[PDB]
């Protein structure tokens, strides 16, 4: 009953300045690298949940060390940060042959400046001029200023920690409300 | 917030599109090589084009961070090699006027041809034509004509330009605070570095000359015996005192005498180890050969090829309508994409050019995850230094016999151990004094040490002096003989050629030793020694980060370029020469000539 399909197998990803999240709820869910923290995934069948966030991107390979609590990068401190207290499960998977092409793909962004790390489970999808030194930008790129979106392009001859990942993390949620995700019980 | 600061996140950010457009212009090359069409010669120009603009425009922004005022080396190293700057300090008059000359030069290189005295019509380039003549004859006269040929025609053509070239060289130089062009070049070897680790312009100066002292004995019993022999080879021509006659010497040059050797062979009926015949009744073809070289490198506790490697390489002819370029050469694209493209036959010979040039990507590998910058070899002479001491291990009979190209119970004939030993001394140490001495009459000229009316006088007086070599004909200043050679008509530094034979052969008794070898240092075989294997990985993964002197220490011991491990791993044929030389001359007159 859960919709599983449309977020891992959506089309399109997005990128992981701006990484997507699904609510689940009320259904029945039925479950390369997939790291779980708080929870054992061999017993994922049998639990039960209030919600269940499944967000999602896509990453490099050098980069999907990163989406685990306690890391530290440019897509840690600057995109997508888990708590040091993360419960839940983050499943990779490269997709070469999905989202990168001959020309180079540049349709996957990551923020490459930022004033500050995000906290977790921050979203940033600002685009302002980054002013690394003391005079001021006017929305002018350049002279120690910097747009801070980078492109990653992603061809099929990359090595593959160049290569393109899709990353789902899902948060496992258990409130006083009523449990509406489970499996077999 | 401080001027490292800056520097850092331009860097950073930098380091992202100079990735991109630097994977392009890899890419459009490659497209260019394993597909030769006018198309694609146009895809390679534009996109080089693009990258080389990309880059000078970003150094004139690293210049904006003064080093002075950087502290961590990592990112000092990396803007030292960003606003690293020339001939853009000239005026933009002089700037197009060199270019000009560099490209008149670099092309009457590739287009001049010489015609032979006696048959006007046959007239040959260089580049199939003469060379066949001065690596394959052996006709005094024909070989005279086209050595004369070629340093009348397209020789006398440079000099007037090579006149100029100096000139501007020294101009863009010393607007770059450098004494002149050759104190720029030797900037190559230089080392900003605390505590010991620095390397001084003038220190390679110092060390290239101690160190080839140190040779002249090898050298001069190797002259003594191929003067023998060649005396021999051609019936009174050459003094038994004298020098070498400069066109019988195997190529165009005297560069390498290794096409002299079949005139010179030690024992005759010991035929050299070949396990070509072997290759071929195994039914190898040239995935196997690849595959083997991967095994040789896992087996020291290296990578196996990425999965891309063998995807995207090109290992053979393409056999289909394609034409390529079969000169081997091993890619790092940049994005982790290695490939290796070489036209393999099953050969013994491009057995061991598939592990040389493996070699090569086991380094590109190895420091991948060092700053984009900061990705080459320690010096301009690390990389080829570690990808020779694959192609020697896996020469050695104890490797060919544990891959089963030698029978077990093979057994080591010492006399073909000379005969191995000669081939290798005809060209590696052939080659060091011509490296040498020509280095040393560029790096004269750019001091302004030998004047424009003594270029050609004391060229041979060097070539008669330090190689023991004698032009068979009288040049005046309207030639210019030294840039009848690629490197000088094409504005290249030379003395990598010297530098990397006396690291290859430190790193290999440096190896040798971790590997606990038994017999001398020829014969050994890093061949399954992970310590060996993991020293040389933590060299070689450091990149151009640490200084090289640093990098030789992580692997020998020294901070110093040292040919001791070169002699010794000729000792053998060294004492089997002075044996050989009992009666004859050792060393040479310098005022005999052919024609005085
Ligand atoms: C290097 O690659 C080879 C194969 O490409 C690895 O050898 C094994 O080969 C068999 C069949 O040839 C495969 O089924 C195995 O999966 C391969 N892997 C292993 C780990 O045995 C070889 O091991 C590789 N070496 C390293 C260090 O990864
Ligand atoms: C390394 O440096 C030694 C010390 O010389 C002093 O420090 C260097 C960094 C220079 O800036 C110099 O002007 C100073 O007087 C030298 O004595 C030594 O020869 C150097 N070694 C090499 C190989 O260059
Ligand atoms: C969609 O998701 C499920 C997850 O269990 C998977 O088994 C399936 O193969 C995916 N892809 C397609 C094309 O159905
Ligand atoms: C080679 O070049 C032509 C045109 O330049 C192109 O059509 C072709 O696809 C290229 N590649 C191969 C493998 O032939």
């Amino acid at each position: 009953l859960c919709p599983f399909g449309e977020v891992f197998n959506a089309t399109r990803f997005a990128s992981v300045y701006a990484w997507n999240r699904k609510r689940i709820s009320n259904c029945v869910a039925d479950y390369s690298t997939f790291k779980c923290y708080g929870v054992s995934p061999t017993k994922l069948n049998d639990l039960c949940f209030t919600n269940v966030y499944a967000d999602s991107f896509v990453i490099r390979g050098d980069e999907v060390r990163q989406i685990a609590p306690g890391q530290t990068g440019k897509i840690a401190d600057y995109n997508y940060k888990l708590p040091d207290d993360f419960t839940g499960c983050v499943i990779a998977w490269n997709s070469n042959n999905l989202d990168s092409k001959v020309g180079g793909n540049y349709n996957y962004l990551f923020r490459l400046f930022r004033k500050s790390n995000l906290k977790p489970f921050e979203r940033d999808i600002s685009t302002e001029i980054y002013q690394a030194g003391s005079t001021p930008c006017n929305g002018v790129e350049g002279f120690n200023c910097y747009f801070p979106l980078q492109s990653y392009g992603f061809q099929p001859t990359n090595g593959v920690g160049y290569q393109p990942y899709r990353v789902v993390v899902l948060s496992f949620e258990l409130l006083h409300a009523p449990a509406t995700v489970c499996g077999p019980h | 917030s401080t001027t490292e600061d800056l520097a850092k996140t331009f860097l950073e950010k930098f380091n992202y599109e100079a990735e991109e457009l630097s994977y392009q212009n890899s890419l459009a090359s490659w497209n260019y090589n394993t597909n030769i069409t006018d198309e694609n010669i146009q895809k390679m120009n534009i996109a080089g084009a693009k990258w080389s603009a990309f880059y000078e425009e970003e150094s004139q922004h690293a210049k904006t961070y003064p080093l002075e005022e950087i502290q961590d080396p990592i990112i000092k190293r990396q803007l030292r090699a960003l606003q690293q700057s020339g001939s853009s300090v000239l005026s933009a008059d002089k700037r197009e006027r060199l270019n000009t000359i560099l490209n008149a030069m670099s092309t009457i290189y590739s287009t001049g041809k010489a015609c032979n005295p006696n048959n006007p019509q046959e007239c040959l380039l260089l580049e199939p034509g003469l060379d066949d003549i001065m690596e394959n004859s052996k006709d005094y006269n024909e070989r005279l004509w086209a050595w004369e040929g070629w340093r009348s025609e397209v020789g006398k053509q440079l000099r007037p330009l090579y006149e100029e070239y100096v000139a501007l060289k020294n101009e863009m130089a010393r607007a770059n605070n450098y004494e002149d062009y050759g104190d720029y070049w030797r900037g190559d070897y230089e080392e900003e570095w605390a505590d010991g680790y620095n390397y001084s312009r003038n220190q390679l100066i110092e060390d290239v000359e101690h160190t080839f002292t140190q040779i002249k004995p090898l050298y001069e019993h190797l002259h003594a015996y191929v003067r023998a022999k060649l005396m021999d080879a051609y019936p009174s021509r050459i003094s038994p005192t004298g020098c070498l006659p400069a066109h019988l010497l195997g190529d165009m040059w005297g560069r390498f005498w290794t096409n002299l050797y079949p005139l010179m062979v030690p024992f005759g009926q010991k035929p050299n180890i070949d396990v070509t015949d072997a290759m071929v009744n195994q039914s190898w073809d040239a995935r196997r050969i690849f595959e083997e070289a991967e095994k040789f490198f896992v087996s020291v506790g290296l990578p196996n090829m990425t999965e891309g490697f063998w995807q995207n390489s090109m290992l053979t002819e393409p056999g289909d309508n394609r034409k390529v370029v079969c000169h081997p050469t091993a890619w790092d694209l940049g994005k982790h994409d290695f490939r290796i493209k070489m036209c393999t036959k099953v050969t013994m010979d491009d057995f061991l050019t598939a592990h040389h040039e493996m070699g090569h990507i086991q380094y590109d590998m190895a420091y991948a995850a060092q700053p984009f910058l900061l990705r080459n070899g320690a010096n301009e002479g690390f990389h080829e230094a570690v990808g020779e001491i694959m192609s020697l291990s896996a020469a050695t009979p104890n490797h060919l016999k544990n891959i089963g190209l030698l029978p077990p119970d093979f057994s080591e004939d010492s006399e073909t151990d000379i005969n191995f030993l000669l081939k290798q001394a005809l060209t590696i140490v052939g080659t060091l004094p011509f490296t040498y001495m020509l280095e040393k009459w560029r790096w004269m000229v750019f001091k302004g040490e030998i004047p424009k009316e003594q270029w050609m006088q004391k060229w041979w007086e060097m070539k008669r002096d330090i190689v023991g070599v004698v032009e068979p004909l009288p040049h005046d200043e309207t030639y210019c003989d030294p840039a009848a050679l690629f490197h000088v008509a094409n504005d290249y530094s030379f003395i990598r050629y010297y530098t990397r034979t006396i690291y290859q052969f430190q790193f290999q008794e440096a190896l040798c030793q971790i590997a606990k070898h038994e017999g001398p240092l020829y014969k050994c075989d890093i061949s399954n020694s992970r310590e060996a294997g993991q020293k040389l990985h933590e060299m070689l993964s450091l990149g151009r980060s640490k200084p090289w002197t640093f990098a030789l220490e992580r692997v020998v011991g020294a901070k110093t370029m040292d040919v001791r491990p070169l002699l010794n791993y000729f000792e053998p044929l060294f004492t089997w020469l002075k044996e050989q030389n009992r009666n004859s001359f050792v060393g040479w007159n310098t005022d005999w000539s052919p024609y005085a």
